[PDB]
DNA sequence: CTACCGATAAGCAGATCTCTCGATTGCGTATGA
DNA sequence: TCATACGCCTCTCTGCTTATCGGTAG
RNA sequence: UAAAUCGAGAG
C-alpha cells in the first residue's frame, strides 16, 4: 500500500493546487469575477441565497464536484501506477485489482493515492441553516475540504471532518442498499405471478 | 387609531367597524360608545407588492446576479 | 420531587351525592398530596417486627420483580374542608430500579456491592421484573418551550386547517408532562388553536384565547403582532382579516369574563366538571390546563405575549420571512429520559385511582346505598371497593 | 429521517448505529454527551439580562424579527436589538464559563440567532431546563470547560483540533477530537484507517461476540449466557478501553494473524484457525 | 471477527504440520485471505497486525 | 365488516380473513409450504469437492 | 480467567510463569519486556500470552458460596 | 412501465428530429415558439391598490423591458395586452366573485388616445366591475385597471388572488407541452425534446421537424395515437434504455415477451389486479390477490 | 444635579399614543416595603376604569429616571420615576357579566 | 379597590416641565443614583445611548395628571447597559503545534 | 322546458425473501362465599 | 366482610365508485 | 404441541 518519496511528492504538489478550486468554482457559479477573495460580501450574499434555494445549491454542488473529481483523477493518474513503491506483479494489492481477483482501481486509489469527493445522492454533504457544514467550518466556506471532498487515504488516516464525511457517505449508502432489495421484490413477484 | 384599513378606538382600542357599512355619518365603539364622526379619516389606503419568491420566470434570475 | 408536583398539579377530583345542598347534597373533593416510594422490604411471612431488606440478587434468585411499596395518602375532603378525612393508602409494590436513590445500593462501594453478590462495578439504570432485566429506552422528543416554524403537507392534507404552514410548541408542566399547541394557518387569512386534551383534537380560533388569557384590546393585539411594522402591508392586511372574522363571528364576546364563560360551556364535558364549577371557572380551568403549560397557572400575561410572538412568527413564515425548522434536525430536539416517563405514567395511574374512586362513589349514588361521606367506615369502604394495584 | 445531519456533531454518534432496517433510527449517544436531568437556577438570568440592556417585555411596544426577543425557557423576557443581543450573548457566555457570576449555571444553553436572509427566526434563547443535550468544549477565553447544546453548537464555530483555530472564527474548541464517538466506536483500534461500513459494522458486531458478561454468575439465573472462558487484554486499544474499565469483561483473545492466501479454504469471508490452537483452548466457552 | 468488522466462519481445523511455519517456528492461530482487504479496505487491520507484533516483542 | 367495539383486545379474524392476505391460507399455505426431506445449515467452502 | 498452561500458538508451557511475572513486576522495577525476556519467552507468540493475561479469576473467587460472607 | 401502466407518467416527452438542413439558428426560435411561457412569466410585479374613498382596487402590472423579454420568450406587447384583456380579467373577476360568495356563507393615463379610450371601454362593458384600462401601447411595460367593487363585502387579500391567477394565465401554450430544450446530440442524430405528449402540434410543424421520426416516452399516448404495435416498440424501448444507462444487459426475448403480453389485447395493459380479471383461471388471481 | 428618590413622577404604558381629555385624573399607590416598591396606579371617569400594575419580574432589576436639560448648561435635574404597564376598561363593559350555568 | 398596604401618597413634590427637554435614563438598579460612551462610574464600565404615557402632578399635588403642552412626548430616551471585558486569546499559547 | 349524457370533485379500497431467539397475554363488576 | 364467572371493554402510491354541475336533442 | 402481539438478531 506504499507509495515512494516521488510518488507522494507528486500526490502533494498536485493536491496543494485543490486550495483555490473550491472558490474558483463558488465564484463562476454565482457569476462573480475570478480573483476575488474568499470572504466577500456580495460572494457570501450569493452563497447564502444559494443556501437558502434548492436548486442553485444543486448546480453549485455539482460544479464542485465535477472539479474535485479532475482533481483526484489528475493525482489517481500521476500516482497510482507509476509511483507504487512495490509495481505488478509484486504488489499483490495492484494484482488483486488489475486481474479482477477481488477489488478494482477505485479501491486501490482510495486505499493508496486519494478517498475522492463524498457525494451523499449525488450531492455535497449537508448544510446547517447557519450556512456551516460543521461547527469546525466557516458559515459558507468557499473550500472543497469543507464540501465533503477528503484529501486524506485510508493508508495514512483521514481527519476528524473527513471521518464524519465519510460517515455520512457510508450510512447513505448502506440505507439504499438496504432499500433496493424491498423495492425489486413487489416488482419480481407481480411479473412472475402474470408471466408463469 | 388609523393605521391602514383599520380604525381603533383612541379610548378603548377596539376594531372600529367599517364605515362602508353602518347607517352613515358617524360610526361609535361597541365598548366606550363615544362617537366617531365619518370625517377627518377617508383615504383608508394600503399598497401591497407580491413577493419576489412569487413568479419563478427565466427572466427573474439573468435581471440579477 | 416529579412525583409530588404532579400529584400537586393534578388538582382535586369533586363528586356529589342526591341529599336535599344547593347543588346536591354535600360535596366530596377527593385528592392526593403525597405520593412516597419506599424502598423494598421483606415480611418474611408474617414475623414483620423490624423488616428485612431485600437485595436484587435475591430478587434475580427468586426469579420474580424487585419492587418497593408505594404510599399515597389521600386528601378525603367533604363541603371544602368541613372535614377531612386523611389515610395513607398503599398501592401495591412499584418496581425500582437498581443503584437509584430508592435502592438498597444507591451509595455502596465495590466493596460492599461485591460482599452483596451485585459486581464489583455494578450500574443500575434498568428495572428487574418477573426475574428478568428490562429497561426504559430513551426516546427523542420535539424540544420544550419552543415554538418552531413547521411546514408540512399534512396540515392541509386531511388537517381542519387549509394551509400547510403552522408553529408547533410542545410545552412541558414543571412535573415533567407534556402538551403541545399547533398554531395552525388557514387560506383565508386566520389562525386556529389546535390542541389534544383527550385522545381527541379539539380546534378554537386563536384570537379567542388570545383575548380570553388577560384583559386585553383589539390595539394591543396590533401592537404585539406588529410592533413598529405599520408600512408592513401583509401584516396589517392579515391582521385585519382575522380581528374582522373575529368580530363577525363572535360579536356577542366584547369582554374576557363572557369569551372565557363561551370557552367553558364549550369545554364541559370533555373537562370532567362537578355541577358547582361555573362556566367562568371551567373556562379559566381549561385556560390553565390547555394552553401554554410551560408557564403554568397565574402566568396569563406571559401566556399572552408569547401567543403574540407565535403569531408574528406564523405571520413570517408564511411570509417567507423564515425558514421552516426540520424536526428531525438534533439542533431542534430532546432526549426523553425514560424516568420522567416513569413519572407521567405514574401521575396517570394515580389520576385514573382517583377517577375510579370516584366511578364507585358515583354507582352507590346511582344505587341505593347510606353514602354518608362524612362516614370513614363508608369511606375505607368505598376505598376498598376498587382496584388500588398502581404497582401491579 | 435516516440521514446522518451534521448537527449531531458531537452529540450522536456517526458510526454507532445498526446496519439493517433500523438503521438510521437508532442511534447512540457520543460518550461525552451529558444529558440533563435537573432545572438549573433561572431565578437570577432575568435580573442580570435587565442590567445588560433588555429592554423589559412588559413595556417594550416591539415585535417582529428585526428584533432580538430574548427568552428564558419560553417565557419571553425583553426585546433588543440584533447586535446587542450578539453582544449580550458572547458576555453572558463569558460570564457563564468563568466562575464569578452566581445566578449562571454553567449548564445554561445560550442559543442566538442571528439575523440573516430568510434563515431561522432570530433572538436570543436562554433554556435550563430537564432532558437537554450537552457537551463539553473548551471556551479559547480563559481555556475552561464550556457546555454547550445542539440549538446552540449550530450557530457557533468550534475547531477540531487546537492546531487548526482561526484568528477571529474559532471560540472554542474539542478538548479531543475522539470525544464526538461512542464507546464501541472509540475502542475500535485505528478507526481512521477504515471504510466507515466497516466501522460501523464493528460496532454492531462488538454487542454479538461471546465475551464475559459478569463475575456474579453464580448469583443469577438469567435465562442465557455467553461466558468466554480466557479473554486477554488487547496487546493495541484506545486509551478509553481502561479509562472505562473495560479489562474486568475481556471480550477476546490475541492471535498471532497471517494474511495469507495458502490453505485454499477461504476466499469470501471464511477463515482457517489451527487446529492445534483449538485444542490448546484457544476461543473456548460455555 | 476482528475489531474491523471482518466476518466470517472458520472453515478447517488447518493441522499445525500443514500450517505454514515461519523462520522463528510460529505457525499462525489464525489464517485471513489477502483477497477480503482490497474491496472492504480495511487498513486499520494491517496497522493493527504490525502494531501488535511491535507490542508483544 | 363487524360492527361494535369499545375497547377490545383483538378482533377475531373471519373466515374471509383465513384466505385473504399474505398471512392468508392461500399465499402461506398453497403457493408455498413446509417441507418433510429437508434440512438447512451454515455453508462452508471446500474445494476438494 | 486463570493463566493458561501452554502457549496457543507453538505449545510452549506458560502456565507456571504468571507467578514469576508478577513477582518480577512487583519487587523488582522491571519492564514487562525485561521480565518476560528473563522468564524465558523469546517468541512474541508466547510474549503474548503472559504479557496479555487478565486473571479474572481472582475476582471470580470473591463470591464464594459455601463461606459465610 | 411495466407494473402500473401510467398513463400519466411524471416524465412525458417526445423525440423530434429535425430535418438535416436546419441549423441552431431557427432551431431555437422554432424552440422558444413551441414552449410554453405564462403571465407570470413576464410580470415584474403587481402594485395592488386598495381605496375605500366604493371599494377600488388599482392595480399596476409591472413587466420586463420589452428588448428582453421579446427576445427571450418570442411575445410580443399585441400578444401580451392581447391575452390579458382576455384571459386575466376573465380569471380575475371569476376568482373575485368566488371570493365574495364563499364569504357571505407610467402616469400618462389621463393623456389618452382615441383608439385606448376605445379599448378601455370596450373591456369595460365585456367585464362585470372594471371602471378603468390601460396598456403601454408604445413600450408595453405596464397595464393598469380600477376593480371598483361593492362596499358591503369585508376586506380581501387582492395579491394572494392575483399571484395565483397569473401563475394559472397562459400567455401562449399548445395543450400538454411545456417546454422544448435542444439537447446535444446523442450520435448524429438532430433531436429535439420536450416535456409533454401531443403529437398532433408537431404535425403541422413538418418544416422544421420530421414527423415521421416522432418517438415519445409516454406509451399510453403513443398506443392511442400511433396503434398498438407501436405502443409495443416503445415499451420495449422504454423498459430497455433503463437497463442500458445502467450498464445491464437484457437480450430482447425478455423485453419482447413482455411488451406482447403487455399488449395482448390491443391496450396498455399492466402487472396488476387491473390488469389481471381477464384470466380463464380464477385460482390465479385469488392467489395473486 | 439633584436627585429625587421620593415620588414625584411616574411613567405608564397603556398603547400607542393613548389619549385622554385633560380633565382625566389618576390617584397613585406606595406599598410599605423597603426597596423597589410595587407601584398601583388607579383612575376613573364617565363611562371608562383605567387601572395599572407595575411588574415585580422586572422593577426590582432596573430603574427608570426622567429629567431636564439647559440648552447651554449641563444642568439636569433628576427625577426617578416607576413605570406601569396599564390597561383600560370602560365603565358600563366593565360590570358585563353572562349566566353562571348553562343549564 | 385598595390593595393590602398600598397606601396613596399624600403628597408628591413637585416635576417642572414649562420653562425644556425631558429624557428618561434606564439606569440598571446596580448604578448608585445620588452618585453621578465611555462613562465611568461606580467601578463598572457601562454603555449608555409613542411608547410610553407620562404622568405628572397637578395644582393639588395629591394626583396624576397627563403632561401636554397647548401632547408631550419624550425628546430623547438612554438605556445605560451593563458590559464587560472580553480579552483576545493569546495565540502562541492557545495554537500548540 | 327538461331528461339523457357526460366531466369533474370527492371519497373509498387495495397494495406497498427465508431463518433463530426471547418476552408477553384485561378491566370491571356483581353478587354467592 | 369481598373472588371468580359474564359482560363486555399523529406526515404514500394506484386505480374504482358515487354524486353533482354543465351541455344537447325531443 | 397451541395461537397472536412486541422486542432482539442472522443472511
Ligand atoms: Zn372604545
Ligand atoms: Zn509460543
Amino acid at each position: 500500500l506504499r507509495l515512494t518519496a516521488e510518488g507522494n511528492k507528486w500526490r502533494t504538489d498536485i493536491l496543494k493546487t485543490s486550495v483555490d478550486t473550491g472558490r474558483e468554482a463558488a465564484a463562476e457559479v454565482t457569476n462573480l469575477d475570478k480573483d476575488t477573495p474568499a470572504d466577500d460580501p456580495e460572494l457570501l450574499k450569493r452563497l447564502q441565497e444559494i443556501l437558502r434555494d434548492n436548486n442553485k445549491s444543486g448546480i453549485l454542488d455539482a460544479v464542485t464536484s465535477s472539479k474535485v473529481n479532475a482533481i483526484t483523477s489528475q493525482v489517481v493518474s500521476k500516482c497510482v501506477p507509476d509511483g507504487t513503491m512495490k509495481k505488478f506483479p509484486c504488489n499483490s494489492m495492484q494484482a488483486m485489482a488489475l486481474s479482477g481477483a477481488k477489488g478494482s482501481n477505485v479501491n486501490v486509489s482510495q486505499i493508496m493515492c486519494l478517498l475522492g469527493q463524498q457525494a451523499l445522492e449525488g450531492r455535497r454533504v449537508p448544510v446547517m441553516v447557519s450556512g456551516k457544514t460543521l461547527p469546525s467550518f466557516k458559515p459558507y466556506e468557499t473550500d472543497a475540504m469543507a464540501g465533503g471532498y477528503v484529501k486524506g487515504r485510508f493508508y495514512s488516516g483521514i481527519k476528524p471532518q473527513e471521518y464524519y464525511f465519510h460517515c455520512m457517505a457510508g450510512r447513505e449508502g448502506l440505507i439504499d442498499t438496504a432499500v433496493k432489495t424491498s423495492r425489486s421484490g413487489y416488482l419480481q413477484r407481480c411479473l412472475t405471478k402474470q408471466l408463469e | 387609531s388609523v393605521v391602514g384599513s383599520l380604525i381603533f378606538c383612541l379610548d378603548c382600542g377596539d376594531l372600529l367597524e367599517n364605515p362602508n357599512a353602518v347607517l352613515g355619518s358617524n360610526v361609535e365603539c361597541s365598548q366606550c360608545k363615544a362617537i366617531y364622526p365619518k370625517s377627518q379619516f377617508s383615504n383608508l389606503k394600503v399598497v401591497t407588492t407580491t413577493a419576489d419568491d412569487a413568479f419563478p420566470s427565466s427572466l427573474r434570475a439573468k435581471k440579477s446576479v | 420531587g416529579l412525583l409530588n408536583l404532579g400529584v400537586k398539579d393534578i388538582g382535586e377530583k369533586v363528586i356529589f351525592d342526591g341529599k336535599p345542598s344547593g347543588y346536591l347534597g354535600n360535596k366530596l373533593s377527593v385528592s392526593v398530596e403525597q405520593v412516597s416510594i419506599a424502598k423494598p422490604m421483606s415480611n418474611d411471612g408474617v414475623s414483620s417486627a423490624v423488616e428485612r431488606k431485600v437485595y436484587p440478587s435475591e430478587s434475580r434468585q427468586r426469579l420474580t420483580s424487585y419492587r418497593g411499596k408505594l404510599l399515597l395518602k389521600l386528601k378525603w375532603s367533604v363541603n371544602n374542608g368541613e372535614e377531612n378525612l386523611f389515610e395513607v393508602r398503599d398501592c401495591g409494590g412499584l418496581p425500582v430500579m437498581l443503584q437509584s436513590n430508592r435502592c438498597h445500593l444507591n451509595k455502596m462501594s465495590p466493596y460492599e456491592l461485591v460482599q452483596h453478590k451485585e459486581e464489583s462495578d455494578e450500574i443500575g439504570g434498568y428495572f428487574i421484573v418477573n426475574g428478568i432485566e428490562k429497561l426504559i429506552r430513551m426516546l427523542i422528543v420535539q424540544r420544550r418551550n419552543h415554538p418552531m416554524a413547521i411546514i408540512r403537507p399534512s396540515f392541509a392534507n386531511r388537517g381542519a386547517s387549509y394551509s400547510h404552514y403552522g408553529i408547533q410548541i410542545r410545552s412541558v408542566r414543571p412535573d415533567q408532562t407534556s402538551q403541545t399547541n399547533v398554531l395552525h394557518y388557514l387560506n383565508d387569512g386566520q389562525v386556529t388553536f389546535r390542541f389534544s386534551w383527550r385522545k381527541n383534537e379539539y380546534l378554537v380560533p386563536v384570537v379567542m384565547i388570545l383575548k380570553a388569557l388577560c384583559h386585553t384590546s383589539d390595539r394591543e393585539i396590533f401592537d404585539g403582532i406588529i410592533g413598529n411594522d405599520v408600512k408592513d402591508s401583509f401584516l396589517t392586511d392579515r391582521l385585519e382579516l382575522l380581528l374582522r372574522g373575529f368580530k363577525k363571528r363572535y360579536p356577542h364576546l366584547q369582554n374576557r369574563t363572557q369569551v372565557l364563560q363561551y370557552l367553558g360551556d364549550k369545554f364541559r364535558v370533555v373537562f370532567q366538571a362537578s355541577p358547582d364549577q361555573s362556566d367562568l371557572e371551567v373556562g379559566q380551568e381549561v385556560l390553565d390546563r390547555i394552553v401554554l403549560v410551560h408557564l403554568g397557572k397565574d402566568g396569563s400575561q406571559d401566556k399572552f405575549r408569547m401567543l403574540l410572538f407565535m403569531i408574528r412568527k406564523l405571520y413570517s413564515l408564511v411570509a417567507g420571512e423564515c425558514s421552516p425548522d426540520n424536526p428531525d434536525a438534533t439542533q431542534h430536539q430532546e432526549v426523553l429520559l425514560g424516568g420522567f416517563l416513569y413519572g407521567m405514567i405514574l401521575k396517570e395511574k394515580i389520576d385514573e385511582y382517583l377517577q375510579n374512586i370516584i366511578a364507585q362513589v358515583r354507582m352507590d349514588i346511582n344505587r341505593g346505598m347510606a353514602i354518608n361521606f362524612k362516614d370513614k367506615r363508608y369511606m375505607s369502604r368505598v376505598l376498598m371497593r376498587v382496584n388500588e394495584n398502581i404497582g401491579s | 429521517v435516516r440521514k446522518l445531519l451534521p448537527e449531531s456533531w458531537g452529540f450522536l454518534c456517526p458510526v454507532h448505529t445498526p446496519d439493517g432496517s433500523p438503521c438510521g433510527l437508532l442511534n447512540h449517544f457520543a460518550h461525552k454527551c451529558r444529558i440533563s436531568t435537573q432545572q438549573s437556577d433561572v431565578s437570577r438570568i432575568p435580573s442580570i439580562l435587565y442590567s445588560l440592556g433588555v429592554a423589559p417585555a412588559s413595556h417594550t411596544f416591539a415585535a417582529g424579527p428585526s428584533l432580538c426577543c430574548v427568552q428564558i425557557d419560553g417565557k419571553i423576557i425583553g426585546w433588543v436589538s440584533h447586535e446587542q443581543g450578539k453582544i449580550i450573548a458572547d458576555t453572558l457566555r463569558y460570564w457563564k464559563v468563568e466562575g464569578k457570576t452566581p445566578g449562571l449555571p454553567i449548564d445554561l444553553e445560550i442559543g442566538y440567532v442571528p439575523p440573516s436572509t430568510r434563515g431561522q427566526y432570530p433572538g436570543l434563547y436562554l433554556f435550563g431546563g430537564h432532558s437537554r443535550m450537552l457537551r463539553p468544549v473548551r471556551y479559547l477565553p480563559l481555556d475552561k470547560e464550556d457546555i454547550v447544546g445542539p440549538f446552540e453548537q449550530v450557530y457557533m464555530n468550534i475547531a477540531v483540533t487546537p492546531q487548526e483555530i482561526q484568528n477571529n472564527v474559532h471560540t472554542h474548541v474539542e478538548f479531543t477530537p475522539t470525544n464526538i464517538l461512542s464507546i464501541l466506536a472509540n475502542l475500535t483500534p485505528f478507526s481512521d484507517f477504515n471504510q466507515s461500513p466497516r466501522n460501523m459494522y464493528q460496532c454492531q458486531m462488538g454487542k454479538q461476540t461471546m465475551g464475559t458478561p459478569g463475575v456474579a454468575l453464580c448469583h443469577r439465573s438469567d435465562n442465557k449466557l455467553y461466558r468466554l472462558q480466557t479473554g486477554q487484554t488487547p496487546i493495541v486499544k484506545a486509551n478509553l478501553y481502561d479509562d472505562y474499565g473495560m479489562d474486568n469483561f475481556p471480550n477476546g483473545f490475541n492471535a498471532v494473524v497471517a494474511v495469507i492466501s495458502y490453505t485454499g479454504y477461504d476466499m469470501d469471508d471464511a477463515m482457517i484457525i489451527n487446529k492445534s490452537a483449538d485444542e490448546r483452548g484457544f476461543g473456548y466457552g460455555t | 471477527s476482528s475489531r474491523h468488522g471482518q466476518k466470517g466462519v472458520c472453515s478447517r481445523k488447518w493441522p499445525t504440520i500443514d500450517m505454514p511455519f515461519s523462520e522463528t517456528g510460529i505457525q499462525p492461530d489464525i489464517i485471513i485471505n489477502p483477497h477480503a482487504f482490497p474491496s472492504r479496505m480495511t487498513i486499520g487491520m494491517f496497522v493493527e497486525s504490525l502494531a501488535g507484533k511491535a507490542g508483544a516483542l | 365488516k363487524a360492527q361494535g367495539r369499545t375497547s377490545g383486545k383483538v378482533p377475531i379474524p373471519g373466515v374471509k380473513q383465513a384466505l385473504e392476505k399474505k398471512e392468508g391460507l392461500f399465499r402461506k399455505h398453497m403457493m408455498g409450504k413446509r417441507v418433510n426431506y429437508a434440512a438447512r445449515s451454515v455453508i462452508s467452502p471446500d474445494p476438494n469437492i | 480467567m486463570i493463566v493458561p498452561v501452554r502457549c496457543f500458538s507453538c505449545g510452549k508451557v506458560v502456565g507456571d510463569k504468571w507467578e514469576s511475572y508478577l513477582n518480577l513486576l512487583q519487587e523488582d522495577e522491571l519492564d514487562e519486556g525485561t521480565a518476560l525476556s528473563r522468564l524465558g519467552l523469546k517468541r512474541y507468540c508466547c510474549r503474548r500470552m503472559i504479557l496479555t493475561h487478565v486473571d479474572l479469576i481472582e475476582k471470580f473467587l470473591r463470591y464464594n458460596p459455601l463461606e459465610k460472607r | 412501465i411495466v407494473m402500473t401502466a401510467s398513463a400519466a407518467i411524471k416524465t412525458p416527452q417526445m423525440t423530434l428530429p429535425i430535418w438535416n438542413d436546419v441549423s441552431d439558428e431557427q432551431a431555437d426560435t422554432f424552440c422558444k415558439s413551441i414552449s410554453k411561457v405564462l403571465l407570470s412569466e413576464v410580470i415584474d410585479k403587481v402594485i395592488v391598490t386598495e381605496t375605500t374613498g366604493a371599494r377600488s382596487y388599482v392595480i399596476h402590472m409591472r413587466f420586463f423591458d420589452n428588448n428582453e423579454y421579446s427576445e427571450e420568450y418570442d411575445v410580443s406587447k399585441e400578444e401580451l395586452q392581447n391575452v390579458i384583456s382576455n384571459q386575466f380579467i376573465h380569471l380575475l373577476e371569476a376568482a373575485i366573485v368566488k371570493e365574495i360568495k364563499k364569504q357571505k356563507r407610467v402616469e400618462a393615463n389621463n393623456n389618452m388616445n382615441k383608439v385606448q379610450r376605445d379599448r378601455q371601454s370596450a373591456i369595460i362593458s365585456h367585464h362585470r366591475f372594471i371602471t378603468k384600462y390601460n396598456f403601454d401601447d408604445e413600450s408595453g411595460k405596464w397595464c393598469e385597471f380600477k376593480l371598483e367593487l361593492a362596499a358591503d363585502t369585508e376586506k380581501l387579500l387582492m395579491v394572494n388572488i392575483v399571484e395565483e391567477i397569473c401563475r394559472k394565465s397562459i400567455i401562449r401554450q399548445i395543450p400538454h407541452i411545456d417546454r422544448c430544450v435542444h439537447p446535444e446530440p446523442e450520435n448524429g442524430k438532430r433531436v429535439l425534446v420536450t416535456e409533454g405528449v401531443n403529437f398532433q402540434a408537431m404535425w403541422d410543424q413538418e418544416a422544421f421537424i420530421d414527423v415521421d421520426g416522432i418517438t415519445s416516452n409516454d406509451v399510453a399516448a403513443v398506443l392511442k395515437t400511433y396503434g398498438v404495435e407501436a405502443a409495443r416498440n416503445t415499451i420495449v424501448n422504454e423498459i430497455n434504455n433503463v437497463f442500458s444507462r445502467y450498464a445491464i444487459s437484457v437480450s430482447f426475448r425478455h423485453l419482447d415477451l413482455i411488451a406482447d403480453m403487455m399488449t395482448r389485447q390491443g391496450t396498455y395493459l399492466a402487472f396488476n389486479r387491473q390488469g389481471m380479471e381477464t384470466s380463464t383461471s380464477s385460482f390465479m388471481k385469488m392467489s395473486y390477490e | 444635579e439633584s436627585v429625587q428618590d421620593q415620588p414625584s413622577v411616574a411613567v405608564g404604558s397603556f398603547f400607542k399614543g393613548f389619549r385622554a381629555p385633560s380633565d382625566t385624573t389618576f390617584d397613585l399607590y406606595k406599598k410599605k416595603k423597603s426597596e423597589k416598591d410595587e407601584f398601583v396606579l388607579h383612575g376613573e371617569n364617565e363611562r371608562l376604569e383605567y387601572e395599572g400594575y407595575t411588574d415585580s419580574s422586572s422593577q426590582a432589576s432596573n430603574q427608570y429616571v426622567v429629567g431636564l436639560f439647559n440648552p447651554e448648561k449641563k444642568s439636569i435635574q433628576l427625577y426617578k420615576a416607576p413605570v406601569l404597564v396599564s390597561k383600560v376598561v370602560s365603565k358600563s363593559s366593565k360590570n358585563l357579566r353572562g349566566p353562571k350555568i348553562k343549564s | 379597590s385598595i390593595p393590602d398596604g398600598f397606601k396613596k401618597c399624600k403628597h408628591l413634590k413637585n416635576f417642572p416641565l414649562n420653562g425644556q427637554q425631558v429624557w428618561l435614563i434606564k439606569f440598571p438598579s446596580n448604578v448608585d443614583i445620588s452618585k453621578l460612551t465611555t462613562m465611568t462610574i461606580d467601578k463598572h464600565d457601562y454603555k449608555i445611548m409613542s411608547n410610553m404615557t407620562l404622568l405628572v402632578p397637578s395644582e393639588s399635588k395629591e394626583s396624576l395628571k397627563i403632561a401636554s403642552t397647548a401632547p408631550l412626548q419624550f425628546d430623547k430616551v438612554f438605556s445605560v447597559s451593563e458590559t464587560a471585558k472580553i480579552p483576545a486569546i493569546d495565540y502562541s499559547k492557545v495554537r500548540v503545534p
